[PDB]
């Protein structure tokens, strides 16, 4: 299946 | 020296690192001043100086390295989205083909680093060429990285279950591929069909 | 290889831009420039030389219709290592589509044709720019080359632009002659 690894949040 | 299965997985993982940096730069995902010029593959490329992103990519790249070695990763996707709506606007897809036999190999495989390097450089030039026809991203965007695996049970917890995040109405163009003789990486970019020309 | 671009409508300042952006693109893709021209705009000497060709192209397109352009690398103009042609002869000498939109159609077409697919890196080379224009147009920087003959080896690509029009004369570009940049752009 598909998996995601989210980048750092930005301000 | 030649190519071993581990040598190849390093080449590819490292390619993705440089590939991602070039997409994030050329598509304006981070400001151009958060990037610096370096030499790689015989040309000049842009890589981030943003500390969070450096850390993030090091973590991804180390994980891809491991997965490539085990032939556990079939697709790597860079999803580019509208920060407000979450509408996917552009989606770069790398498809990875693996020689599972390379584990049985008694010798490194005969392909010059130069030869592989010429191939990668050709692919990167091509990525650069996309600026000349890709529709303008006219809203602020973020990115997300997805992978596709067959071996779901061994995916570390830090990686979250996801959809494929397709564009509803898209145009896609094929990029060149490269091969180490052990991994072959096909590339393409898709993007939303423009409102008008 | 032969690349058609057929604009879905009729397309001058445009043609100058097709030519200038194509030149820039070739220079980068064939490694005569280390980064795309516009990333370089923010070693500085070679960029003034290109600036000069580019700006002179602009004066030339102000003075005449330009049916054909040649971009010739290495060797000499009559005998280059490689060369690229932009053929504009079928374009309207009513336009609703923008230059931007046309540029990306042209550039999509060249990309899909897998132009610039050479694996081996080439050396720095001298680039000659040539273009046809009316014998009487008054051009004073590009030099007339009444006896020029398009080279028979080294062809890499032709980009042929049209926009769905039917019938122009078999003798259309009759009074048109080759002009040739008096200065060479040197790879770096």
């Amino acid at each position: 299946s598909w998996y995601s690894y989210p980048p750092p949040q930005r301000a | 020296q030649g190519i071993t299965a581990r040598g190849s997985a390093e080449i590819v993982a490292e390619f993705f690192s440089f590939g991602i940096n070039s997409i994030l730069y050329q598509r304006g995902i981070y400001p151009s001043e958060t990037f610096t010029r370096v030499q790689k593959y015989g040309l000049t490329l842009l890589v981030t100086t943003d500390l969070e992103l450096i850390k993030y990519l090091n973590n991804v790249v180390e994980q891809l390295k491991d997965w490539l070695y085990k032939c556990s990763v079939q697709k790597l996707v860079v999803v580019i989205s509208n920060i407000e709506s979450g509408e996917v606007l552009e989606r770069w897809q790398f498809d990875i083909e693996c020689d599972k036999t390379a584990k049985d190999d008694s010798a490194p495989r005969e392909k010059s680093q130069k030869a592989i390097q010429d191939e990668i450089r050709s692919v990167i030039r091509q990525i650069t060429a996309t600026v000349t026809f890709l529709p303008l991203l006219e809203v602020s965007c973020s990115f997300d990285l997805l992978i596709y695996t067959d071996k779901d049970l061994v995916v570390p917890e830090k990686w979250e279950e996801s959809g494929p995040q397709f564009i509803t109405n898209s145009e896609e163009v094929r990029l060149r591929s490269f091969t180490t003789t052990i991994h072959k990486v096909n590339s393409m970019v898709a993007y939303k069909i423009p409102v008008n020309d | 290889c032969m690349v058609p671009v057929v604009f879905p409508g009729p397309v001058q300042e445009g043609c100058c831009q097709f030519t200038c952006e194509l030149l820039k693109h070739i220079m980068y893709q064939r490694q005569q420039l280390p980064l795309p021209y516009e990333q370089l705009k923010h070693c500085q000497q070679a960029l003034a030389e290109l600036e000069s060709v580019l700006s002179h192209l602009e004066d030339f397109f102000a003075r005449t219709l330009v049916p054909r352009v040649l971009i010739l690398l290495g060797g000499n103009a009559l005998s280059p290592k490689e060369f690229y042609e932009l053929d504009l002869s079928l374009l309207a000498p009513d336009q609703s589509l923008s230059t931007a939109a046309c540029l990306r159609r042209l550039f999509r077409a060249i990309f899909m044709a897998d132009a610039f697919s050479e694996l081996q890196a080439p050396p720095l080379m001298g680039t000659v720019v040539m273009a046809q224009g009316h014998r009487n147009c008054g051009e004073d920087w590009f030099r007339p080359k009444l006896n020029y003959r398009v080279p028979s080896r080294g062809h890499k690509l032709t980009v042929t632009l049209s926009c769905g029009r039917p019938s122009i004369r078999t003798t259309a570009w009759e009074d048109y002659i080759w002009f040739q940049a008096p200065v060479t752009f040197k790879g770096f």
